[PDB]
């Protein structure tokens, strides 16, 4: 397989996005 | 160079295409100095009697392309036509046709959520992506293909990049895989399923398992019961113990409300599979 | 600003001739209108360069200060991360 | 010899007749429009093919842009003087090397830096300076341009119009007439911050009027807000200008607003 | 020793290509750097054996002109090249070094390339063929800037601002500025000179205020080792400060090792600050030939119109009152009608704000308004400040962002 290798790094580079709201939110919960 | 410029301000139109023609192949070395003139290119490109307009579009483009404003760039580029061509192995076209295919997946993801707001994809765009897949297509690059038809949206390029696919079964596979892992949208997911259900249906050995599994996600119970009938009718013995591992298969997902309206709909062997 | 137009409405009321006034409030109106100073005077101007300057190079020696130690701070921290 | 070579010198020696006939457009437009597109494109071609006649190409681009930047300059055009000028420019530049000097080059660059100095261009000017040589500044007009931008920098304004008479080549005296007019407004400029009052015979003096009704002329339709009472004019000068810390308070006060807020919410 | 600390670096190389430590290929060039003196021809050839394969068609590329190592050996062949003057040599070597380039396709070679980029068009400048670059190198930046190569993507565009600036192309200079993206301060010198070569059209282009930063920027980063860098960085900030109204300080001109690069420019400050022209001609004409070494000479003719306003400046502060006959004659002018010319003078002076001071041709007596007691120096006082002090808050944060506690 030629394609999954962009998909998956597109799924793992969303969900690391998320990180961002989640560490701001215990930045000001903290 | 100012004195290529000096020639598009003169009165023969063919002459300042020529001049245009002559800053393209120096646009790459020139363009700062072209940057300064972009309103009299612009002009030329929207001036109705100059027949040579593709090139000045051409010009303008490689001038924001270098700016680094791709968008003004790529709407540039769509006016070029002809000109563009997407088989040339160029930085400034596969930056160009990258940006295009993310501008048309974003306009496609757009016009799908606003129901009401048919947002006027450019056709000169749909041709360059289309232009883009059948090379994919042609290279035998299926899995790319395939890819990039999930992003645009595009359905029937997705069946012909599987049934052209040397592989069917590793495509469909791959597909599936593709659908649940980067395919957030339920309605969309669906779809898919629906358009490869149609697929597996047209192959010479039907992977039935992998029907009834798309199936199965589309809460279709009526087409796996008729896929069921059909290989209980059969008077081949393979395709009874096939039906009869559809079904271990099928309960191991444990849908009971499928189960059941699968079961119900069932017009020895079917002793064993109500079993 | 809103206290202001509130007064502006209810002027615009007066002249309608809705409603009218009791004679204190319009006074106390009135009154806050003539306790106006002038913003235009020309040695209060220099009342406020004056002032402004002086604050403000106050500010400027209280930025260079946090400078100071700031710097001082990551100097350290640049040794406490080498070793 | 390629054909439309030919055609095109016939068109330029068509469009150089015409000039000379001083026929702006017409016939004449038409030769002069073939002869400068045909020669101009060939030469300056950004392009510019190494072909074995692309010597004799590039030297009529040369003189097709010269005569083009000219016949601007006959027809008072700026802007059409820039643009000729401008694509003349890279024959001037980069082809220097393939191509003998022209004897028009030195007539055109000192016109150019003219118009620089009539447009107060003077950063353009200078830099021009710099591209040109040093044989080039021994010019007689290039010379000259650098002896008006001495005494238009000096407020030598009275040497500037004493020179528009040693002016040496008439294509300068219509950039010559416009410098004189900036002048004479640069001098209003200056007199109406400089004194409160002037008498009309010194406001002539300066501003160099043969006669009392050029001043008022010129008074009247430039700048009306000029009085003049009692055979002097009277500069209304600005409420609050020359004289410092004559501005306003609050936009003062309230920038220190901006100052303060932005500064420490950070904080 | 020299085939040791040849066989060591190759090693330091090898190791940073395994780990994947650009700075490891940082530490292994500067001990490159460190072997420059010391290159022998024969010592060479024997580092190319122990490194290339014998028959390797690099090796033999590389020796007939006597992916990470192919590109090595290529930089000290082409700076011996050069070392010995071969610069024809050297441009075939950095043309087939960088050919080579181009077909490689690993990050790693940034540096290596980087520093090839520096050696490839240096050869060009000693063979005088920098104009034929530009079709080559641009190119090559866009590979770095197609790369995401931001070591690449700026090194290269400084040489853009150079070779345009060389030719002059100071009317394309700018075209640059305005369209390369901001690449981040990951070569201490290479910005130096993109923060200078700014300074330098910034100076070149009139816009002094943008110019005296970007000149401070990077001589506020330039290396104590980089004297010549520092000197022109220290040159170019002196012509702006000149330019800009204010005198360098004295001090700046005792600095250790550089005072024989400043001698012309302090002498040029001191007629400037004692406001008189005719040394200035003098101090001009004499150094003129060094001047025209650095091409800053355009600037220099600028100076006497400041110069003619820092004579200017004393006459206007010093003297209450003084015709303008009296404001040429020690001005100095050789002006066929200083009365004229200085009346002329002091108009513009009047026009431009210079002095607090009024004219009365009439008497033909000049009014410098009196200039000493005067008001309040708030308002610009008071502003001028809070631009230092906001810039701290910034610099004081610019210190807490990158506070670490």
């Amino acid at each position: 397989d030629l394609y999954g290798r962009l998909k998956s790094l597109e799924r793992q580079i969303e969900f690391k996005g998320i990180q961002e709201e989640y560490v701001k939110d215990e930045l000001k919960n903290l | 160079a100012g004195g290529m410029l000096a020639m598009l301000s003169e009165h023969s139109t063919s002459l300042k295409l020529h001049a245009l023609s002559n800053l393209n192949v120096y646009a790459q070395f020139l363009w700062p100095e072209i940057s300064t003139s972009i309103p009299l290119l612009e002009s030329l490109y929207e001036d109705e009697e100059f027949s040579q307009r593709p090139l000045a579009a051409l010009v303008v483009s490689k001038v924001f392309y270098f700016l680094g404003e791709l968008n003004d760039s790529l709407a540039y580029a769509l006016g070029a036509g002809s000109l563009f061509d997407v088989s040339e192995d160029s930085d400034y076209v596969r930056t160009l046709l990258d940006k295009a295919i993310d501008e048309y997946a974003s306009l496609r993801n757009k016009s799908a959520e606003s129901k009401e707001e048919a947002v006027n994809i450019d056709p000169r765009l749909e041709a360059i992506v289309e232009r883009m897949l059948e090379k994919c297509i042609l290279d035998g690059r299926y899995q790319q293909a395939m890819g990039m038809a999930i992003e645009c949206r595009r359905l029937d390029k997705l069946e012909e990049a599987i049934m052209r696919s040397d592989n069917a079964p590793g495509s469909l596979a791959y597909c599936i895989n593709v659908s649940h892992s980067y395919v957030n949208r339920r309605e969309y997911r669906q779809e898919v399923l629906r358009l490869l259900v149609r697929v597996y249906q047209k192959l010479p050995s039907p992977d039935y398992l992998s029907i009834c599994q798309c199936l199965m996600f589309l809460d279709q119970p009526e087409a796996v019961a008729s896929i069921l009938e059909k290989l209980l009718r059969a008077e081949k013995l393979e395709d009874t113990l096939l039906s009869f591992q559809i079904a271990f298969d099928l309960v191991e997902n444990e849908h009971q409300a499928f189960l059941l309206n699968v079961r119900d709909r069932l017009s020895e062997r079917l002793t064993k599979i109500k079993g | 600003d809103a206290r202001l137009r509130e007064i502006r409405s209810y002027l615009e009321l007066v002249i309608q001739e809705k409603l009218p006034l009791n004679h204190e409030i319009l006074y106390h109106l009135q009154d806050v209108f003539n306790l106006l100073p002038n913003l235009s005077v020309l040695e209060l101007v220099k009342a406020f360069a004056v002032k402004t300057n002086d604050m403000m190079l106050v500010i400027y020696l209280s930025s260079l200060i946090r400078s100071v130690i700031a710097l001082h701070n990551l100097i350290n921290n640049k040794m406490l991360n080498k070793e | 010899m390629d054909p439309k070579l030919t055609e095109i010198a016939q068109t330029f020696e068509r469009f150089k007749a015409a000039s000379v006939r001083n026929d702006f457009d017409t016939c004449t437009r038409l030769l002069t429009q073939l002869k400068v597109s045909l020669i101009e494109y060939r030469s300056l071609p950004p392009m510019f093919e190494a072909t074995p006649n692309a010597v004799h190409e590039l030297t009529l681009a040369r003189d097709i842009y010269e005569h083009a930047v000219v016949l601007s300059v006959k027809m008072e055009d700026q802007e059409a003087f820039e643009r000729d000028f401008c694509q003349l420019k890279p024959y001037y530049t980069d082809a220097r090397g393939r191509i003998p000097q022209s004897t028009q080059e030195y007539p055109i660059l000192g016109l150019n830096l003219l118009r620089l100095l009539v447009q107060n261009r003077i950063a353009e000017f200078h830099t021009e300076l710099e591209l040109l040589s040093s044989t080039a500044l021994e010019n007689p007009c290039i010379k000259h341009a650098v002896e008006l931008e001495q005494s238009f920098m000096e407020g030598a304004y009275n040497r500037v119009l004493s020179a528009r008479q040693t002016v040496p080549h008439e294509t300068y005296v219509h950039f010559m007439d416009l410098l004189a007019k900036t002048v004479r407004d640069e001098i209003a400029g200056c007199s109406e911050k400089a004194y409160d009052t002037l008498s009309v015979n010194d406001a002539r003096q300066l501003l160099l009027f043969s006669s009392d009704k050029d001043l008022l002329e010129y008074i009247k339709e430039e700048h009306p807000e000029w009085e003049i009472k009692d055979g002097c004019v009277v500069f209304q000068k600005s409420k609050d200008s020359a004289t410092c810390k004559e501005i306003p308070s609050l936009l003062l006060i309230n920038q220190t607003l901006s100052y303060a807020r932005e500064l420490e919410r950070i904080v | 020793p020299t085939l040791k600390h040849l066989k060591e670096i190759a090693s330091l190389l090898e190791t940073g290509s395994y780990t994947k430590e650009a700075r490891r290929i940082s530490r292994a060039i500067r001990l490159t750097f460190a072997v420059r003196r010391k290159l022998t021809a024969r010592v060479l050839h024997f580092f190319l054996d122990y490194a290339l394969t014998p028959g390797s068609e690099a090796h033999g590329k590389i020796s007939a002109f006597l992916p990470e190592l192919e590109i090595f050996c290529y930089l000290i062949v082409l700076l011996f090249l050069i070392d010995q003057k071969l610069h024809n040599e050297a441009k075939a070597c950095a043309s087939a070094s960088i050919a080579r380039l181009k077909s490689l396709k690993r990050r790693v070679a940034d540096v290596l390339a980087s520093k090839l980029y520096s050696f490839y068009s240096l050869s060009y400048e000693l063979t005088g063929d920098l104009a034929e670059i530009r079709g080559e190198l641009l190119t090559l930046h866009r590979l770095t800037t197609l790369h995401h190569d931001e070591l690449g993507q700026e090194t290269l565009l400084n040489l853009l601002l150079r070779n345009y600036l060389h030719y002059n192309l100071y009317d394309q200079a700018e075209k640059l500025r305005s369209k390369a993206p901001s690449f981040g301060a990951h070569s201490n010198q290479q910005h130096c000179r993109h923060l200078f070569y700014v300074g330098k059209i910034q100076t070149i282009q009139l816009e002094y205020t943008d110019a005296k930063e970007s000149l401070l920027q990077a001589a506020r980063k330039a290396p104590i080792a980089a004297r010549g860098f520092r000197i022109q960085c220290n040159k170019w900030a002196v012509i702006v400060r000149l330019l800009l109204g204010e005198i360098p300080e004295r001090t700046m001109f005792m600095q250790k090792g550089m005072e024989k690069a400043l001698r012309p420019y302090f002498e040029l400050t001191n007629a400037v600050r004692i406001g008189d022209l005719e040394l200035f001609r003098g101090v001009t004409e004499k150094f003129s030939s060094t001047f025209d070494k650095d091409r800053t000479h355009n600037l220099i003719v600028r100076l006497r119109h400041n110069v003619i306003r820092t004579g200017l400046r004393n006459i206007s502060i010093s003297y209450s009152r003084i015709s303008l006959s009296d404001v040429a004659k020690k001005l100095r002018l050789d002006s066929p009608n200083p009365v004229a010319d200085a009346e002329s003078i002091v108009a513009k002076a009047i026009r431009d704000g210079a002095i607090d001071a009024t004219l009365d041709h009439g008497n033909g007596w000049m009014l410098s308004k009196e200039t000493g007691d005067i008001y309040s120096t708030t308002e610009p006082q008071s502003a001028f400040d809070s631009r230092i002090a906001f810039c701290l808050n910034m610099h004081n944060e610019a210190v807490r962002a990158l506070r670490y506690p």
